[PDB]
């Protein structure tokens, strides 16, 4: 009831207020188990904010418990990304991480496997400044990959099952017009509209496959033992394997 | 499988 | 040139270039082992990664593009393209998988290669959201062309940046074919963008179960279960697994 | 190596 009623202008405030902080890093030169732990460390800190941002993206606290934990479980990895991106716009060739970890390609790659990860989340974040994607259409897009990415692995095929899944694409299908409505407010005409859509749709297809061979290299980082995985961490992982 | 179940419900 | 199609003209383009359903060599004299049903996925993909590359050069603007933009495209999106085929020919066989049609198996069947059933299970869970969509032949065939132009043209000196902006002009293009495919069939303007966004969102986890794939079929490779040709090592190697 | 693909891609 309480997100299917929310106007287009509502969804989006709601959105924006629930929007989680820049967190910082540590405050002299790095490496590989260096670099990786202020990143985890981060990460680890960014997660609690993330579990608190889900429960206010409306929709989310409708589920059940279970169906909650799946979906961040999930999502968790690309969220922490598309957040990384957006954070990183302004900043052409380089990754803020944090305000005082802003790191750059032509830093000196001290940790082995990073490179083409930094390289996809660098040309996302490319793609978003040519697009000049709006704070409005990111918090769409977040809230968009926490509801749909655990969607279909749903392998329960009961009544309250579906009835669920249902929900979901419902609140999926409301996020949807909120995007529309923002492209319609700023003037886009419907042909515009739809392929603007389209092309941001598609870059969560991206998005995934970033997070997909991020957490190949998090999975083996787990097996070396030279990093610090907090407990939290790594059972979000463990959820990847499992 | 169980620290993100009680951060949900904290 | 593609740009000057009218969406019909797209349509019928794609529809026209579609390879064909090709047999399995299944021997059902002898039970499956992992060994042997891995071989008969292998020796199939093999065979339809031919028909893939020239389908591939009669969809609209690839042939544009320089041999290692094709070469680079095809080596990101071969196996999502073999998987949205397989999903699409599974669509009215409920709990099967037609990879071919003397090998329509059901998930008990591949539990006896390791890794396989989670793959599958994910298939199936796709095969069933089309099904439950109706998702249309032209439809799909507009997809799976979205699915060959996008997933490499992230990872793509100054010839770099005017071939960017042909595939995203062409992307435009498959996404006013899909909308009006929608308009067409009678769907309400509201309807139509929903649905666009419904589709889109499975390319996300058509990526991820290609991921998985990929993974797999590497963990195949290195435990020595099957060979393969030459060039899906050549494919598979592409996506540099480890 | 030529690449089997970039082969392919011109037959
Ligand atoms: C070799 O480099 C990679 O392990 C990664 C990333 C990449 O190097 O740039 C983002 C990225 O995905 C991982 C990562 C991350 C690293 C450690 C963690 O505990 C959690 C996430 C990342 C991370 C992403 C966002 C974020 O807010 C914090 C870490
Ligand atoms: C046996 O379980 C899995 O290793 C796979 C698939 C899945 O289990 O299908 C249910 C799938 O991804 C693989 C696969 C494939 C298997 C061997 C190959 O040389 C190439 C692709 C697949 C494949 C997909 C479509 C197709 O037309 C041919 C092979």
């Amino acid at each position: 009831s309480l997100a299917l009623s929310l106007t287009a202008d509502q969804m989006v405030s709601a959105l924006l207020d629930a929007e989680p902080p820049i967190l910082y890093s540590e405050y002299r030169p790095f490496s590989e188990a260096s670099m990786m732990g202020l990143l985890t460390n981060l990460a680890d800190r960014e997660l609690v904010h993330m579990i608190n941002w889900a429960k206010r993206v409306p929709g989310f606290v409708d589920l059940t418990l279970h169906d909650q934990v799946h979906l961040l479980e999930c999502a968790w990895l690309e969220i922490l990304m598309i957040g990384l991106v957006w954070r990183s716009m302004e900043h052409p060739g380089k990754l803020l991480f944090a305000p005082n970890l802003l790191l750059d390609r032509n830093q000196g790659k001290c940790v082995e496997g990073m490179v083409e990860i930094f390289d996809m989340l660098l040309a996302t974040s490319s793609r978003f400044r040519m697009m000049n994607l709006q704070g409005e259409e990111f918090v769409c897009l977040k809230s968009i990959i926490l509801l749909n990415s655990g969607v279909y692995t749903f392998l329960s095929s009961t009544l309250k099952s579906l009835e669920e899944k249902d929900h979901i694409h419902r609140v999926l299908d409301k996020i949807t017009d909120t995007l529309i409505h923002l492209m319609a407010k700023a003037g886009l005409t419907l042909q515009q509209q739809h392929q603007r859509l389209a092309q941001l749709l598609l870059i969560l297809s991206h998005i995934r496959h970033m997070s997909n061979k991020g957490m190949e290299h998090l999975y083996s980082m787990k097996c070396k033992n030279v990093v610090p995985l907090s407990d939290l961490l790594l059972e979000m992982l463990d959820a990847h394997r499992l | 499988h169980k620290i993100l179940h009680r951060l949900l419900q904290d």
